[PDB]
């Protein structure tokens, strides 16, 4: 229920260095 | 390679 | 992973390290699902062409790790298997058809800022995102190259049309199955290798930014090949036997 949330991005409104690459294939 | 971990766990 | 890139501290907390007690070696990747369960291949555990049949007693879970081969002392937790339960249909003998398996740790684990579950997709997710072209992530500490990293790697690849999958090798391809990579025009590589298996296939959600994991590192031909991929386990398609297992056990 808290899953696939990550403590020091997602909880902290923070991007990973990749995931816009995820993001933009969508 | 690895580094020993605590024998605690290795039991 | 080979043609990857070094994880950031905290960006696949859910990743587990799969860890022979003696010789203490890197078995496989894992990812850890609740606070008990943990997911992987089922071929790590299970594989008797190569005389592989390890049970509970045989290994030890890692999570919160960064360094391959440190003990990273306050950080990672190292748990204990209170049982390892393979698909009754995991086929080893042909084409490796329902790899999974599912381990339950003797003790839960407390998360933390590098220790957190990954979601299992519902069919709506899995409906929307399992698409060729669409990217996801895998992570782990196999080989480079077809040596092996200090620290977790990562790598990014495309999912990829059927036929091109099947098109692409003599193994029979089943419905539990998908593959991805980049085709050999598109020029760009990347593909996991030895030691990555049972790691997650992981996509994030642009609905709830969820991350979901869609495929456990399964199977391929060499590692980084032109014209070949990697292949993974459907885990949306073997929901209901985790389902199953955890509710019943
Ligand atoms: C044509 C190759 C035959 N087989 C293997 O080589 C094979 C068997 C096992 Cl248990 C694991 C395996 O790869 C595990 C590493 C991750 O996959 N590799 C890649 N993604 N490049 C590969 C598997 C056996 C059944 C189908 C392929």
């Amino acid at each position: 229920a808290d899953c696939g949330l990550r403590p020091l991005f997602e909880k902290k409104s923070l991007e990973d260095k990749t995931e816009r690459e995820l993001l933009e294939s969508y | 390679d690895f580094e020993e971990i605590p024998e605690e766990y290795l039991q | 992973i080979v043609e990857g890139s070094d994880a950031e501290i905290g960006m696949s907390p859910w990743q587990v390290m799969l860890f022979r007690k003696s010789p203490q070696e890197l078995l496989c990747g894992a990812s850890l699902i609740s606070d008990r369960w943990v997911l992987t291949a089922a071929h790590c555990l299970l594989y008797p062409p190569w005389d592989k049949n390890f049970t509970e007693n045989d290994l030890l879970v890692r999570i919160g790790k960064h360094s391959r081969t440190r003990y990273e002392r306050n950080i990672e937790k190292i748990s204990m298997l209170e049982k390892i339960y393979i698909h009754p249909r995991y086929n080893w003998r042909e084409n490796l058809d329902r790899d999974i398996a599912l381990m339950k740790l003797k003790k839960p684990v407390a998360f933390s800022d590098y220790i957190h579950p990954v979601c299992l997709p519902d069919r709506e997710t899995a409906a929307s995102l399992l698409q060729a072209g669409y990217k996801g992530r895998v992570t782990g500490w196999g080989n480079l190259k077809e040596g092996q990293p200090s620290v977790l790697q990562v790598v990014n690849l495309p999912i990829v049309e059927r036929p091109v999958c099947k098109d692409s090798t003599r193994i029979r391809i089943t419905d539990n199955m998908f593959c991805a990579g980049y085709k050999p025009d598109e020029g760009k590589r990347g593909d996991a290798c030895e030691g990555d298996s049972g790691g997650p296939f992981v996509m994030k959600s642009p609905f709830n930014n969820r991350w979901y994991q869609m495929g456990i590192v399964s199977w391929g031909e060499g590692c980084d090949r032109d014209g070949k991929y990697g292949f993974y386990t459907h885990v949306f398609r073997l929901k209901k036997w985790i389902q199953k297992v955890i509710d019943q056990f």
